[PDB]
Order: structure tokens, then C-alpha cells, then sequence
């Protein structure tokens, strides 16, 4: 877009996503670092 | 060139390929290779040793839990009681505000998972020389709620199944935890950040020492145990649904507390400029674009009636530029159905205008007029940093 | 006043690539003048002669709806390396500005789909064209370089 | 039911057939023919004779030129030189502005392709009685670039190729020009309408009398020679493109001279009518459609400063029509980026519009508005007759 | 016409072929060409003598380096020591802003690929009468990063792998560069026009004078060494990414120095032209388009407080064309968010209004309305010539 | 999942499966059916007895004509000479405006289609008992133009094809008439309602009495001649078009008559209701729509110079309803380019609106806003009845 358009895309979303193709092959094991419980996450509170 | 008259296929657009699917399902690309049958290879000694499976993970011990066990703790000491699902426990006792677990790998592979089956091996590694001598029970019991979590003693635990072990030359041993329950599969003990669907526990480990240790004078009064977790033979796992867990590689989390004030979302970043429904373009306005009728648009403050309130923002470095920073603002509405945020010079021309708008004013009159910023102020037009928090001054009418 | 016929703009179409344009001083244009020339012309820039096809695949800005029609034209000669870059045509005074009835062409509806991909054929009298930049010398090594010179009009 | 799982097809649109293939490809149609498998048939006697093929039209004879050839002419003499390509020629005598041209079946079907080659043959019909007798050359020389086109005599001519032949008893022959160039293939004489590449031709025919014809005193001194141009055994055509002649079915042409003045193409037919951003909707002012703010456009007048112009359309009768015919007017800017046309009463109300905008007024001045004609004069609102031309009156300021 | 009931197929739609892709793909087209079998064809003499391949370019030599070797160099000498990669250098010293080098072939083709391995080959002519002598080593030293570059000499040189020559009766030789590195293939020395990711060369080539050169009285003191470079037999490339070299065919280059001041990309050409919203089109101001709303927009000047700051155009040739040339201006926010520029008659004028606007003036305000040029100058109304730069005067308030 | 890398295909959209298309040819649809392999079917004793095919129409005798044949006419004497295509015809002395006509079968199935060929048959019955004798020619004649249609006697009608038969015993016979034309088909005599391409019949039948008819006493003085048509056994139709007939299931019919005046078409219905850009919404304006911008347009009345008009409702009952029905409206340019209708109270407002609007007076001016009705007035805002025939009252100004 030229300038004078490109006013229509500003604060548009775009959103991005990805996996892993197949051809993918992930090698030397390694253990997990540590997780974090995700219901455990704090509330918003009204 | 003959003609070709005959009906055309009748088919349905899709603007996607499925997100979903991922086995049994040629999936078409526009590649960025370059050939177009070329994939990626593996020379010979880059081959893959990994076979990346949920089973060949599960079956991989992790330290989970670190019994202490002392000379004097009687016949009937509790030494751990920790539930018969993957998602066994050790906290870390970090100052985050929000506390990394460790997990044992069955434990994590299995959170990807709503729902999992199957024996568990917990592995006990009792840390002791030969010339230690001691015996505990390692019971499991089915079916144990948590209000009945509390009332065991090692000897309830008897009555259902458990595994006596002899500590004297041998050291260690592999408890290979059954699967009871009524449900063929059992559903995760966690979830994505949604307490209610998160089952409790089949049912509950226990590890009671059934006679004393009994240590020489000459060695240790205590023995540590390790209690280490694995997937059992049996161990599976089906639907695959959000982890319960995250990556510890950013521990960042933020409150969306609603007592902060700041414009409404795809509004921002905003900078102070005219805007020609508003004073005739004479005056300022935020705006979160250069085009025209693209005002940032702001929440309604909750004022009680009989009082009055105006911005102030926390952070005067993130605040629009103009001639001068702008840290103070009134909201009002637009007459367009949304509520403009004036910039003004101070706190005070901002209570002003407060007290104008609030007192039965409004923004064509004149002495509202007098209190809006002039254009010229309008400066670079830096936009704000981000969406940045604005304080909610707030006075009695 | 453009009218349905006449050709929004006409390029010679050639492997050599086009003289390299960065624009105006004032308003480059950034690739050209950042990314100097590219692949094909880096590699057309080895070798003397050329005998072959070319593809384009045009495209049209996404605002506009109107259908875009797309000539080629085989007959004319490339009149030196300058003029050898697209050209926006103005006032209709020769067949030049306008659409022809015999050259081949081809009408992208840009409402369906806005880039038109095409393949513009090797046709010259010769056995194959000149292929580094071209000052003509001949007045008949004109017709020596380039496929064609094709039109893109909006109606 | 079994579902359909596994992923689509991901084509790419276009919106149309190509129009340049016409050969080895299925066309796809929508048939306004009622059975599918229909197409048109050839009843026995309604066969087509005639195999239409660039070789089939190539190979027909057709007068090109007709020399006359006198006693008087010495050993020496000229009777034609024409180029020896197939866009042989022969104009005629018309009263038209653009001249018809004859041609030769070759000279007309090789005109629709960019590229020919191969041999010609001109057929001679030198018509003579038996009595006549004479000798001519009939030469060929490859290479004659324009400004060598002269200096020729046969005598040059004999050097390259060339055909003597013997008018006694047989009257007739068919010399067969050569193709002889560098190019394999050569390009058109012609063109469409553009002078640059058009390349003139290969090489050219001479016809000089190498022994001057000797009569009878009882038959006539002068005898005819006609030149028949035919595409040769190996005369062929390669790439089409426009072809460089058209029909005489219709030999009119309009030039495009700046000149006169005309509303700009796509906003004729116009008419005298409201508009609401023109003076509040009181005054008229030319539309090219019914529809809110579709008011004609016109071209920026050239007026050197210190004078001022005004409309006077050629034609009364094409004028839009309101009350009355709108012969005169005066265009200005709206303001809206574009020249608007204001009818006006006469020459006279339209030129002193035209002193007073050209006089530093404006459309909005009270001086002005009196000037443009009333609403209630739009009348019936006829379409003025096509996009009529205007001739600009002109006057100082 | 039986129907067709059963459920249509589900693809999904693209707008394209893939750009990437360019081999074991069938590439559909809208062909020009007039058959849709029809191919372009090699005519026996118009073969294409030169199998285009990257190893058919990489195995040619082009000269790269020219030593020149005198009598009095010592035996320590060093004579050049030139990168072991294929971009190996010769600058011309033109009078260029940007300097043209000099590239062998490999250097070329290999600067259109993200990487590279295997040997090169540098052939070394020794131009020399038998009668001269002497001899040199050519040493490639693995592993030199640019620090190490120097403390070199040739007896550290001959730890590592190396070349002795005895220029005596044959007089060439073609020292064939390893490649000795940690990486299977090798990142380019170079880049497009990004300074980071430009890796340095593997390792270096050295050239010292092992026995320094023994000349006759009659023969000549100095000896000239070509360094020609080529692919070698195991030379090869591997990702095409973008060429770090431009040909010299246009070496002009353009600064975006933001110090002057021009319009928006994509809103010139403009030309000076009335506009509703803007003093109800009684004013000039800039227009990239004839049609409604389309105004050109301005970059904001940056204006320190208490100064101003008014346009003046660098070439009174580009300034578009009113009743006289626009060379003057005042760009100010236009209260629709953007900042259009108003023309003026002179800079003493464009003063004054800048004087006004940022004096607390506005574009209503009578005082500044006087100085906006009227409608009647619009003129013509051409366009300026491209988007031509403004130097940005500047006073104080 | 392997990836598609290779191009798709490129197909051209249509919107739609070809309507004229009806033979060789599946049809795909969106059934409505539930089974998709479903299709209606005919139990044994629902089968379709008749072939429908245009053979087996066309071989159906219908009577078209009714001769009489008295004794009294002399050997001369004409009985019918009706054309020999199949369109022949026998109208009904019915009160319709626009009268129905009795058709064979062959002529309704042959006016559906453009062509037809082929001998058609008229069965005579001679309705006679057998003491009746007589005699008569039943010619056919080639080539009559409608000039030479008169001029025909049975002498003249000998010399060309012609049946000579004898009413005796036997009573009834069947003429075949030829196809006797240049054209291999024949064109349909009528046509859809365009007069130009109706061509007249190829030839015409004639029935002249050869010998007159000779009663007993005793029995009637005139038999009664029934004239059957079939189509041949060669007859036979081809191109498909507009039937030129039409069922008499309703022969309703409407003139379109431009003395009446009307909305434009699409912009009835319509009600009296407030606009915004007319009289700032105080008065009414009929509108064909709730939404903005949807004022009724109206054709401009075709008003001479010197005179005024304003309308008047042919019928009250469909008047769109107020506070009271609008019968009186006053159509004006609205000054966006279309004509709006203006209702008002009575005759005598309209009547004094329209001295002003053709007054030179104006929508704004005072004088006529008084004119106008209060938008209070409303009320329900009923449509209007379709789109109701508004006469035109006219006054001298
Ligand atoms: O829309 C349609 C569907 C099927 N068909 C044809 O019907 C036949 C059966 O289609 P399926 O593959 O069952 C096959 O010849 C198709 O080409 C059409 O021509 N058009
Ligand atoms: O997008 C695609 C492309 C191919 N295919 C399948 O892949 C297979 C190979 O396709 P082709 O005809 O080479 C065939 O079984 C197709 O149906 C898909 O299912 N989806
Ligand atoms: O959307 C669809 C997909 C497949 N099919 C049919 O399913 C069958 C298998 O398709 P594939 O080529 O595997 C084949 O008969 C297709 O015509 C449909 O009818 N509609
Ligand atoms: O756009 C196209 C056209 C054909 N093709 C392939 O080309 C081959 C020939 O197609 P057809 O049926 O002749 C076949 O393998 C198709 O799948 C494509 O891959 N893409």
C-alpha cells in the first residue's frame, strides 16, 4: 500500500501461527525447567 | 479449440485449510523452497536418535519428591501422601509471585492432555548404606476424597493394596501404582487457567514406615528417600487439549485490575491533534491515527453524581508530545456515541472543565471553549508509548 | 482524459531487465536503490545472446475493480537502453496508446483475482537477441532485443 | 454420510479464457445452444469449398500494376521499380482525404503478420498480337537501401539477378522474385498506426526494356503489361498482429485536434440541472447523470492572464435543451477539485461571469450569483446530443 | 440432464502461483503466444552452445590479482594474502562516490547464494624469461580471524599447509585452496545492503617470497604475478538469497537525508488547486488528484518553540505551475488530522502566515485568510514535477 | 502430512450453470430431497401413457374450420382459402378487448418454435348423407404473395397442385398439402410481440366447388364441411423461441399510455414522510423507504413555457395515508438531481405552490415553506397502494 491507504491498515490485527512440518525431528532429550500451574494463575478481582 | 459446453463442478469455498487435522491429510503450501519436491534430509550423522513420543517421554524418571527419614519416627509415621495422578508435585521456594513447579516428564507430557490412563512407577531410591535396616509400606488406596485424604493411619491402608519393603543390603525399589477407577480414562487434575473441570485425583499414594529404621551407632541416623516418577508400561494419554502448564522462560503475568483507567483496546498508541467535528479543528484530541475521524475512543468514567473527575497519568514519560507532555486529560462524551479524552495543561484547567462539564455545561459553550487546548500546541504529535495507565483524579462538585 | 481503449502504461519486455530505476531523488524507489538490480539481470549480465520465453504475472492494485486488459507487442523495436523502462502514455497520437485488434492479448477482471500471469513468447526475425545493455547500432539491431513491448490499460 | 476430512484443493481464480490461444485447446462455454452435444452441421450441398489457409489466399493472382509500354521507349527505359515484398501497391485516384489503396490478395492477408519470407511471383502479361516483338529485363536486386533506390539502369542491374525475356509469340511469363536477406524472416512494410518500425523492404523488382518493342506500322505502337503479384510456393507468415489495413466499408476518420473544447470522456450526454453544493441547488449547472453529485466535468480552459474566455457551442441544435437551448456557458473550478460548466442566458451574461471570475470573484459573490440561471429554467432537461463541441470565445479582460 | 446431487468439493482459493518455487512444478499460464502446444524452438545453427549451470561459471577463471615482484624483495617479503573465499577482491580507482570492484566469476556467481564450500583454485602465472629464478610459497593458513591477520609471516606459515614453486623453465602453477572450517558449508562474506550477518572468510591465502627472485644483467628486475581465481573441482553453493553485488549498469544512489523537506510518498505529483473544506474553496492548496478529498499530505516540520518555519522549494523549475511558479508554502495541520501545505505568493507572505499560525492564529481567522491565495491564480493547474524537495526556511518568532 | 508444493489449478468462476443448455448435459443441484440418489418414480399404474414429443402433438387432427356449402353455389364458387402453414386459424366472436383464437395442435406446438417444415394435412369431412352428391377442387398454390391472393379462380388453381373429389358415398378426405419453397425451413408466420419478422405463409390452400353440390329434394340444401389440420408425417420444427401465443388463462392487458402520471418504477410504494435535506425535515416528502436517503423520485412533467401543473390522484383509496389521505402533491427538482413530489392539503395549495415554484420562486423561500404540510401531520404513514396513476392538473400561469 502507498501512503495514502495504508491509513486503513493501522491497528488492524494480524495474527500468526505455525507447527512443525513434517519433516521436523527434534533430537537430544533434555529435561522439562520448571512449569507453571496454569489454573493457579491470579484472578482479575472485581 | 472445440467447445466445451458441458455443466461445471458445483464446489464450495473455504477460506482455510484445517488447523485441527494433523495425521492422515496431505496438507498443500506455498512453499518458500525452491524445488518444489525438495524436503529437508538428515545426513547421517545428523539422523534423529529421538523418537519423540508421549510414551518414550513418560518413560523417563524424574525426581519428584525427597522423603527425610529419621531413626525416631515411630512405627506409624506419615512420610509422604502424594496423589496417584502424573501431575505429582515439588514446589520451588522462589520469591516469584507467581511459583514454578517441578514436574516430573509424565507429569508435563500429560498436561498437554485432557485425559490419561494407566499405572504409574514411582521408583524409591532409599539413600542407605547396607549397614541399614529398616521396612515401610508404600499403600495405595483407591477412591479417597479429600475429606477422607485425612484418617489414615498405615493400618487402614493395609486393608487395601500396598507393598511392603525390607531396606538392609538391596536399596531401592520400584512401586508400580495402579489404575482404579470407575472412569476408563481420567480427566486432567489441572486445566487451562479454569478452576472449575478440574477433577481431583483418583486416588492416593502413601508411604508409611511399617518397622523403624534401626542404624549402627556408627553411621547416619537418617536416610533420605528419592521418589521418582515414571509412565508405566500401561501409561496413555488421549485428547489433546490447552497445557496447565507454562514455560518458566517468562514468568511475567499481568492483572487486568479495572480501578486503572486507559483507552480502549485498538485505540492506542494515541497523540494530542485537531479533529474537525471538535471546536471546528481549533482545539486537541487525541487520536490513534492520521486519518481523518479516527479519534481514540475512552471507557466511561464512573462518576457518582455530585462529584466530578479527570486524568492523570502515572507515567509522565509515556504521555503524547506535544509542545508539552500531556499528563492531564477530561473524558467526555463526543456526541458521536463515544467518549473523546481532552488534553489540558494541568490539573487545574482539567478540574475546571470537570467542574464545567459535570455542572450542566457543555463543550460548545464558551467558557468550556476557553479551557480547551489551541492547535497550535499541537507540536510533533509523538503517539503515546503503548496504551499507557491513566490515574482517575476525582473531587466533589 | 483517459477513454476505455487507451493503455495506462507500456514496457518492453526483456530478460536483461529493465534500466535499473531508483526514482527521483526526492522519492525513491527504496528496493531498487537499496536492492541493486537482482538475479536474473546479475546472471543475464554473463552472457552475450538470448533465446527464450519470459513470464510476468502483473500485479494490480486491490482498490480498483476495473477490468485491466494486456497487450503484446511483438512488432516494435527498443529504441536504445534509454527508453528501455516503463513508460506512462499520454495524449493517443499513434496505434501506440491504444488497444490493437491483432497483437495478442489478455483481459484480467480484477474483481475476480488482480494479478494477471502471462507469457510472453519469443518472436523475432533472428536467430536470438542481444542481451547486456543495447545502444543500437543497427537501426535493424532495434528489433534485437526485446520479445516485445507490452501494454497494461485499464478500461 | 461419511465425512470428507482431508484437505481441499487450493486453486488460484482468474477471472477469464485467454483470448490470444486458439488452437490446440478446449474452450469452455456457456452454449446459448439448447442440446449440449450440439454443433453446427454442413449439409451435403452446403459443404465449404474453400479451405481457408494463409497459402490458399496467397496463391490468387491480383492486378497490381499496369505499365504502358510505347515504341518511343529507347533501349534504356524504366517501366517500373516496385519493392519487392508483397505490400506491392497501387492507389486510387479518389476524391477522398485518406486515398484507398489496392492490394494483392498476398499484399492484404500479409499484412495481418508481423513477419513474412519466401519468394513472390509477379506474372507478366505483356498483351501483344503475335506482330509485336520486343525484349525486357525483368531484375532483382537484393539490398537497395531507399537513397539507391536511383542511380539504377539495367545495365547496374544486370550485375545481380535478373530475367530477359523475348515478346514474339508467347506473351506471358512469371518471373519469381527470390528472397534474399539477412533476417529469416522479414518484417512488415507497414504497420499499425505508428511510423517507427516500419521497415522497408528486402530488396527491389526493375523492369527495363532491354530491347525496345518494334510494331508493325498496321498494329498498334503501345503495348500493356500487367503485373500480377502471387505469394510464392514458399512464401509464408509467421507472428499476427494488427493488421496495417483497413476495409473501406468505412473511410471515416476524426482527428483529435486540442482545439476545440468538449466536456471530458465518460461525462457526456449532459444536461442543464440542479445540484445541491452549486449555490444552495438555486442555479444551473450541467449533470451526466440523475444521481446526487454526478456533475460533468470539463476541461481546464488555457487562458493567459489578463483575458478571460467563455462557451459558444458550434451547433445550436446539439445544445442541451432547458427553457431554452443552452448555447453558452462558463466553466469554473467547484472547488471540488474539477471545472464545472455554468449555462448562462447569452454571450453576454456569460462573458461578464467571465469578467468577474477571471476578475478575482468568486462563485459565491453576490455579483456572480445573479449571473447564473435560475433553477425553474431547467425545463424538460433533455441529454445534449453526444459530448457536442465548443468553440471558446475569447475576449481581454 | 440427470442431477448431479452429491456434495461438491471444498478447496480453498489463493490469489497466486507460488513466486519460490521453480522445478518439479508444472507453471499454469495465460500464454500470449497464439497455439497453446507451441513452445519456443532452437533452429540447428541457433543452439544454445552454454549449459548454464553455477559449476559451469564457477569453473572459469577470471584475473583477480596483480603481484608485482622486484629483485630487491628479501625472503620474507609478503606479496598479497587475499581471503580464502570466492569473493576475492581487485577495486577499481574510479572517481565513482561508490566504488566498482572487480569479481573472478565464482565471485559472482557465488554472491547470489547464502552459502558456500569446497576447494578454489587460484592459478598463480609467473611471468618470467627462463632465465629468471627463484621461488615462492603459497600457504593457506585455517582459522585466521582478521586480528591474527598480521603477526603472520612466512615460517608460521609453514606450520600449516603450504606450497613451495621454483620459478625457473615452467613459469605456472595452480595452487587449489582447502576448505578447512567447522561448518559443512560457509555463511557469504558479504551481504544485501545489511552490515550484520557478513561473516569473514574461513581462512586466508598467503603468497611470501620463499627465494627471493635471482634476475640475469640483461633481463629484467621485476616480474608481474597474475593471481587468477577459480571454482574448484568440489566448489558448490547451496541457498539462493539476495546478490550482494549490483551491476555498473546505473551506479546512482540516493540518500534519504531527512534534513529536506518533501511531500508524502504516494501523494505527488501535485499541483496548487481549491478544496471544499478549506477556506470553502476560496484558497489554493496542493492536490495529488482531481478528485474530491484528495489533498496532499505533509510531513510535520519540527518547530522549536518560539520559532517558525516556512517552505521553500530548491528548483523554481519543479514547483508546480499556478498563474506563477509555487516556490513558496506553509504547511499546516488541516484539522482532518493531516498537514496540508498552502502555496503563496512569496516568502515574505509565508512568513507572515507563519508568524500567524504559530503566533496562536488559526486557518479561520481573517488575518490569515488574506494572506491564502485566492482561487482565480489556480491557473493551468499543472502538476509539479515529480515530488521535488523543499528547503525548510526558518526564523525566529 | 506431506506438503502440496505443486501449482494448483487456475479455473475461471462463473455464477451460474447454463440455462439454455437441456439435453447431453448434467445439471448439478442443491436438492431439496433427502436421499441424494433418490428420484421421483412411477408405480406401475402412474405411468406416463402419452410421449410427449412435437410429433406426437402435431399428429393431432383439431378442427379449424367450419365451411358451409349450400346448394346455390355455383361451380365457381370460393369456400376457403386459408394459408398453408400450420398457423391457421379460427378467431372467436368474443367481447375482449383482445380476441381469442381457436389453434390445431400443430399450429400452438409450431409457434413455439422459429422454424418449421414439411407437408401439413387438412382432413375434410363432407358432412353429407350419401343421397347428397358432389364435387370439389382442394388446390394448392406455391408462391401467392397477399397481392395475388385475389385474383384466384378454380381455373387457375387446375394449373398448379390440386385434389379433385367426389362427394358421394364415401364423405371424407385428406388433402396433404406440400411444402413447396425455396427455404429448407419455413419462418414463423406470427412472432413475440415484434411485427417486423413475421413473415406470411409460403403458399396458399384453396377449395373451390369443381362440381356444385346436387341434393334430392328430400334431403337439406347445404352440407356441412369440417376442415381438420394435422401436422404431415414429415413435418417438423427446430429453433426454439418466444411463443407468439399465450394462454387465455388470463387475458388481462396493460397499455403503458404516458398521459398518466406515475412514480418512477422501484420507487413505489411510497408514504408521506420527513427528509433531512428537505426543509430541514419540517415538511413532508414521499418516500419509497424507512432508511435515509430514500425519497420517491418522480418523472419531470412535461411543462410549456407560460403554465403550471400540479397533480391530482385518479383514485383517493389509494393515496398513501396521512392525517388524510394525499390526493394533491406538487413534483419539483429536489436540487440532487431527481425530481421529489411534494404533498399538500388541498387542490388550491397545490394550484398557489405551483404559481410559485414556476413563479421563479424557490423550495427555501418563505412563501413557499408555508405551503408545505407540517411533519405532525404523518400520522400512521400507510404505503400507497402500489403505485397509484396520478392525473395531471394544468393551469395557465
Ligand atoms: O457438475 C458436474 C458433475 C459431474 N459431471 C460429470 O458426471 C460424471 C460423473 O461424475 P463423478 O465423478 O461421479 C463425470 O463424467 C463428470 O464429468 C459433470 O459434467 N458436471
Ligand atoms: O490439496 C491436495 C492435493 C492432493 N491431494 C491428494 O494427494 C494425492 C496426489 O494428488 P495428485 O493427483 O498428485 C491424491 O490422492 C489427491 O487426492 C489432496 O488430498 N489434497
Ligand atoms: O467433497 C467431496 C469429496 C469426495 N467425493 C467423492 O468421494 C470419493 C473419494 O474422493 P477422493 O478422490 O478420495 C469420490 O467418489 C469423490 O467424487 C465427493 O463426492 N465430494
Ligand atoms: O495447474 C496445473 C495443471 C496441471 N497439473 C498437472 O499436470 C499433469 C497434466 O494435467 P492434465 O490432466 O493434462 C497432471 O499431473 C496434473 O496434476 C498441475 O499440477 N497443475
Amino acid at each position: 500500500a502507498t501512503s495514502d491507504d495504508i491509513a486503513s491498515i493501522v491497528n488492524k490485527p494480524v495474527t500468526i501461527y505455525y507447527s512443525i512440518g513434517d519433516g521436523m525431528q527434534f533430537s537430544q532429550w533434555v529435561g522439562y525447567q520448571p512449569m507453571m500451574i496454569l489454573d493457579q494463575l491470579p484472578a482479575p478481582v472485581v | 479449440n472445440p467447445s466445451y459446453q458441458q455443466s461445471p463442478r458445483h464446489f464450495v469455498p473455504t477460506g482455510m485449510h484445517s488447523l485441527a487435522l494433523g495425521t492422515n491429510l496431505v496438507e498443500p503450501l506455498h512453499a518458500l523452497r525452491l524445488d518444489a519436491a525438495g524436503t529437508t534430509q538428515h545426513p547421517v550423522g545428523c539422523a534423529p536418535d529421538e523418537d519423540m513420543t508421549v510414551s518414550s517421554i513418560a518413560s523417563r524418571y524424574g525426581l519428584i519428591r525427597r522423603v527425610q527419614w529419621k531413626k525416631d519416627h515411630a512405627k506409624g509415621s506419615l512420610l509422604l501422601q502424594l496423589d496417584a495422578d502424573p501431575f505429582v508435585e515439588q514446589r520451588i521456594e522462589g520469591t516469584n509471585p507467581i511459583s514454578l513447579y517441578w514436574f516430573a516428564p509424565v507429569g508435563v507430557v500429560s498436561s498437554m492432555f485432557m485425559q490419561w490412563r494407566g499405572s504409574l512407577e514411582y521408583r524409591f531410591d532409599i539413600i542407605a548404606s547396607q549397614f541399614h535396616t529398616g521396612r515401610l509400606i508404600v499403600g495405595y488406596v483407591p477412591g479417597l476424597t479429600a475429606s477422607l485424604q485425612l484418617q489414615m493411619d498405615y493400618m487402614k491402608l493395609k486393608s487395601s493394596s500396598y507393598v511392603v519393603f525390607d531396606l538392609q543390603e538391596s536399596n531401592s525399589f520400584t512401586f508400580e501404582v495402579p489404575y482404579v477407577s470407575y472412569r476408563p480414562w481420567w480427566v486432567r487434575k489441572y486445566g487451562g487457567n479454569y478452576l472449575p473441570s478440574s477433577t481431583d485425583a483418583p486416588s492416593t499414594l502413601f508411604m508409611y514406615v511399617q518397622v523403624p529404621l534401626i542404624p549402627m551407632e556408627a553411621v547416619s541416623d537418617t536416610i533420605d528417600i528419592n521418589v521418582y516418577v515414571r509412565g508405566g508400561s500401561s501409561f496413555e494419554v488421549c485428547v489433546p487439549v490447552q497445557p496447565s502448564l507454562g514455560l518458566n522462560w517468562n514468568t511475567d503475568f499481568i492483572l487486568r485490575n479495572d480501578e486503572e483507567y486507559r483507552a480502549k483496546t485498538g485505540y492506542a498508541p494515541y497523540y494530542a491533534g485537531v479533529w474537525h467535528s471538535f471546536n471546528n479543528s481549533n482545539s486537541l484530541v487525541f487520536r490513534w491515527g492520521s486519518a481523518s475521524d479516527q479519534i481514540a475512543q475512552w471507557p466511561t468514567i464512573s462518576v457518582p453524581r455530585g462529584e466530578l473527575a479527570f486524568l492523570r497519568i502515572k507515567d509522565g514519560k509515556q504521555a503524547a508530545v506535544g509542545t508539552q507532555p500531556w499528563r492531564t486529560m477530561v473524558v467526555w462524551p463526543s456526541g458521536h456515541g463515544y467518549n473523546i479524552g481532552i488534553p489540558t495543561y494541568n490539573a487545574e484547567r482539567a478540574r475546571q472543565l470537570a467542574q464545567h462539564l459535570y455542572g450542566g455545561g457543555s463543550l460548545t459553550d464558551e467558557k468550556a471553549k476557553q479551557l480547551f487546548v489551541p492547535a497550535n500546541q499541537q507540536g510533533p504529535g509523538k503517539v503515546s508509548n503503548g496504551n499507557p495507565v491513566w490515574e482517575v483524579m476525582r473531587a466533589p462538585l | 482524459d483517459k477513454d476505455i481503449d487507451h493503455c495506462m502504461f507500456t514496457f518492453p519486455c526483456l530478460p536483461q531487465g529493465l534500466a535499473l530505476d531508483i526514482g527521483s531523488a526526492g522519492s525513491p524507489h527504496e528496493i531498487f536503490n537499496r536492492c541493486r538490480d537482482g538475479i536474473i539481470p546479475l546472471i543475464a549480465s554473463g552472457y552475450r545472446f538470448y533465446r527464450g520465453d519470459l513470464r510476468y504475472k502483473i500485479v494490480f492494485p486491490s482498490n480498483v475493480n476495473s477490468n485491466i486488459w494486456v497487450q503484446h507487442r511483438p512488432d516494435r523495436r527498443l529504441e536504445g537502453w534509454s527508453a528501455a523502462k516503463i513508460v506512462n502514455c499520454d495524449a493517443v497520437s499513434t496505434g501506440q496508446g491504444v488497444y490493437n485488434h491483432g497483437y495478442a492479448s489478455h483481459i484480467q477482471i480484477t474483481r475476480v483475482n488482480n494479478v494477471i500471469e502471462l507469457e510472453v513468447p519469443f518472436y523475432n526475425a533472428t536467430c536470438y537477441n542481444y542481451l547486456q545493455a543495447f545502444n543500437a547500432s543497427s537501426a535493424a539491431s532495434s528489433y534485437a532485443v526485446s520479445l516485445g513491448e507490452i501494454s497494461v490499460g485499464f478500461q
